[PDB]
């Protein structure tokens, strides 16, 4: 009757909803959700932990889309806040969001612009010299700090 | 295993051939409809593709043997003659991938349910692959479907931009070419340079 | 009897009429949706779920057509919110689509008028020489700033 309990069955309805849709996925069991709402200024935050299929392991862009439903499930929940673990590890990292896992990101896109420019050297010099007769390396410096500027 | 009841049930729509053994994660079917059978089961089945037709050395040996049996289940593609699949264990956690070598018919090519259906074959015949780990490649052109990083999306935004221009422009100038010196007489790169800065301006 | 279970019930209605209407589409196995609307400013947001028939994936088109769908059945919902996802992988690229939007449209844009032109001078040509005598290949510059001007 009082408002408080009508908000705490709402809040089981929403982890159990959100869990059977997460089993509904091919390569899991099932999963436990949990919420975190602040009722009177931040933002709330969720805990999924999934019991997966042991011949399978899901992908970087499955943790993406499981992040994507948990955070579009609720309305004031940015996807930074899903925290998702599995039996052994926890597949995501958020202990430093603007530091480490930054700096780890511009390592993965630093690799990116290595492999584009390795494939395209490799592709063109190919079909002269022979199939697998050829390699190249390449390393890339790029910039990371925010610049602005004015003239009169 | 409860996958297994899923996949069985499948097969006694097509034409009911099967033999199950004791075990309960083995079937047995004949190859000549394996043939065909192991594309759908992999839209299907999960865990290992288990569908069988008809110390250190000892594992190399079958994945040589699994190497060998999944580029003859690959060569059976109709738009591939002949392709071989190269296998890539963790060697000391790392993540492990797979490369797979395919020959095309010169009129056919893949389709995008095709790149689904072959990389899921091969990322699901070795237990620990996710499928974004696997590799297709071919003699000359590559086509795959992995671009993405934890980077900045934006700047992934940006490369996959750049790529697009890059083809439009390639394909424009393989097709004007072509005509003249022939269909496969010609190749060509580019790379471009392009702007992402916001600017503005104001004269009097 | 509270306006609280009242709303609750709605949103439940809602979700289940999108969802049969949802299913009624050809390709798709089945679907399920769910809402976030902050009740007091932030745009509501929405995550559907759709299980697929086997033999068929769907196409780009599509997965406008549902977006569409979602954000026009709700009055407050802007179709960036929409986030959709499929058994294997999440079809639909949402998180920076807002900078790849423009770029695919001016791109496609650009292949149209290159397109007509090449028609033209395609259609024109082929009465005199022969009807397969003749290629053309058109590329254009095109500007996209935005300009003013006042004279007095």
């Amino acid at each position: 009757i009082s408002q408080f309990s009508e908000q705490v069955n709402y809040q089981r309805a929403l982890e159990g909803e959100l869990a059977r849709t997460i089993e509904t996925l091919g390569p899991v069991k099932s999963a436990r959700v949990h919420l975190a709402m602040p009722k009177p200024q931040k933002s709330p935050s969720a805990s999924v932990t999934v019991t997966l299929e042991p011949g399978r392991a899901l992908d970087e862009g499955q943790i993406s889309a499981v992040v994507h439903l948990v955070s579009s499930a609720v309305a004031g929940l940015p996807p930074g806040n899903v925290t998702l673990v599995d039996q052994s590890g926890h597949l995501l990292t958020q202990s430093n969001t603007s530091g480490r896992d930054l700096n780890d990101a511009q390592l993965k896109f630093a690799n990116d612009v290595e492999s584009r420019i390795q494939r395209r050297i490799e592709a063109i010099l190919s079909p002269i010299v022979g199939n697998g007769n050829v390699h190249a390396q390449v390393t890339a410096q790029l910039d990371f700090a925010n610049k602005e500027q004015t003239e009169e | 295993d409860q996958d297994g009841g899923a996949i069985v049930a499948q097969l006694t729509q097509m034409n009911i051939p099967y033999r199950f053994a004791n075990g309960s994660g083995a079937i047995e079917v004949p190859a000549d409809k394996v043939h065909e059978l192991r594309l759908r089961l992999a839209q299907q089945g999960l865990p290992k593709g288990g569908a069988v037709g008809f110390q250190f050395s000892e594992q190399v040996n079958y994945q040589r043997a699994l190497e060998g049996e999944l580029a003859r289940t690959i060569e059976t593609l109709g738009p591939v003659k002949s392709a071989r699949v190269h296998l890539a264990m963790p060697k000391p956690q790392k993540s492990p991938s797979a490369s797979v070598t395919v020959t095309l018919e010169p009129g056919r090519a893949l389709d995008e349910g095709q790149i689904s259906a072959v990389v899921h074959l091969v990322s699901s015949a070795v237990a620990g692959l996710p499928p974004g780990n696997v590799t297709l490649v071919d003699q000359s052109g590559h086509l795959l479907t992995q671009s993405n990083t934890s980077g900045r999306d934006l700047n992934d935004a940006q490369l996959k931009f750049a790529n697009d221009v890059e083809s439009r422009i390639q394909r424009r100038i393989e097709a004007i070419l072509s005509p003249i010196v022939g269909n496969g007489n010609v190749h060509a790169q580019v790379t471009a340079q392009l702007d992402f800065a916001n600017k503005e301006q104001t004269e009097e």
